[PDB]
């Protein structure tokens, strides 16, 4: 099963000769949990995520973003070490289905902490499973 | 007969490499067919040893073997595959397609 | 049978290269005899294209030719010669002797 | 015809593996004879066909002369004093590295020099240059 985002990145950089990827290696990571959607007060719906990230230490992470599937809310992402806020922003309307969130600084610290299965939580005030994209450039 | 850039289209489904290579289905890698005969031309990027080996085989074919028509420069291609079960896209997978042939 | 560093001593007087090469009288350039068959060994410094060509020749020998045993690394030697009538000494005349063989 | 200096440096760096030449390329150039040696203070001129590739860097260049004297050598452009020194050793060297550095820009050219000694073995020029390609 090929992620649609990874298939789009292949075709885009081949068709459009004006742009090239920010990094040579673009890796796609998948979520582990697939059965959680707790709801709480004020419409504050939350759900956790988990990823098996193994980025070689001899590479430099140029960019890393989290892709989330939606249908006017404030999407704030956390990291379970009791929760570490990574990035928080706002979404507009129910028309756009996907969204990206920069987590480059988080993956850079995980490269020093070593390869580990990290867990995150998202708070919104075959399926479209969220995935993680890592742009890393080799130094060898 | 001559050391040239003979075309050679490839298909990963024929070699069962569809297991890890997601895309593309195939590409034009080309190949370097032909033979290297003394004197060697400068447009074939010869080496100092290849020039001597061709002269020695000319004198005695049993003394030394022939020079060979092999790729000298290899261009990269963008591929999408799974590296240890991880969907990886490499815009520059170096060493795949041939751009220049020669003798060594 | 294997792509290996088969010995190959050379003498410039046999090829008349004593005209410009003053010294040395000869040296051990070695040679890379053998054949490259899939699977290719890591001791032969293969390339991404060389691995694919071996698979295609294994499947259909008529589709693509076989990989070749050619020198991959060439060490230098100190020589004394005439460069366009000028007595020139090159302590490192690179590309003369083979130190590592492989497939391409 | 192999120069004795070029053969000696070959054997030296081949026998002794602890030392290497200051530059990879070592070229030898020869003088043009004019059979003249006025005496008073003996002086005699020299000429060389020097062609140093511009894609190389001249590390060092010395002039080998066959012989207390006061050897002062000149260069014919007016006259340009190159080097002056002090002096029975048979051969002697005099650094002309800066002179060849200007000749490297001038291109292949037949340069002429003059040697003044105040007081076969043909004098030759040795050029140590390292390639940049
Ligand atoms: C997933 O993570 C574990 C450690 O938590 C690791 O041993 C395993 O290799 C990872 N999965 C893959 C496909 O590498
Ligand atoms: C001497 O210098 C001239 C410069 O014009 C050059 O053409 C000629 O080839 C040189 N002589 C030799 C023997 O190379």
């Amino acid at each position: 099963d090929p992620p649609e985002y990874m298939l789009e990145l292949y075709n885009k950089f081949a068709t459009d000769r004006t742009s090239m990827p920010s990094a040579n290696i673009i890796r796609s990571f998948k979520n582990e949990d697939l059965f959680s959607q707790p709801v709480s007060f004020n419409g504050l719906r939350k759900y956790p995520l988990l990823f098996n990230v193994s980025i070689p230490h001899h590479e430099e992470v140029i960019m890393a973003e989290l892709r989330l599937y939606t249908l006017d809310r404030k999407i704030t992402i956390f990291e379970v070490l009791n929760m570490l806020v990574l990035v928080s922003g706002e979404i507009y309307g129910t028309n756009s289905e996907w969204e990206t969130f920069d987590v480059t600084d988080a993956i850079r610290r995980w490269q020093k902490s070593g390869s580990s299965t990290h867990q995150l939580e998202v708070h919104i005030e075959n399926k479209h499973n969220p995935l993680l994209i890592v742009f890393s450039d080799d130094q060898s | 007969n001559y050391c040239k850039r003979t075309p050679l289209y490839i298909d990963f489904k024929e070699i069962g490499w569809d297991s890890w290579i997601i895309a593309p289905p195939g590409y034009e890698a080309y190949e370097c067919r032909g033979v290297c005969n003394y004197p060697l031309a400068e447009h074939l990027t010869p080496t100092k040893h290849a020039i001597i080996q061709a002269l020695v085989h000319l004198k005695n074919s049993q003394k030394a073997s022939k020079a060979c028509c092999v790729p000298t420069k290899l261009e990269p291609i963008s591929i999408l595959y799974l590296d240890k079960g991880v969907v990886t896209y490499k815009f520059k997978y170096e060493g795949m397609a041939v751009s220049e042939c020669g003798c060594r």
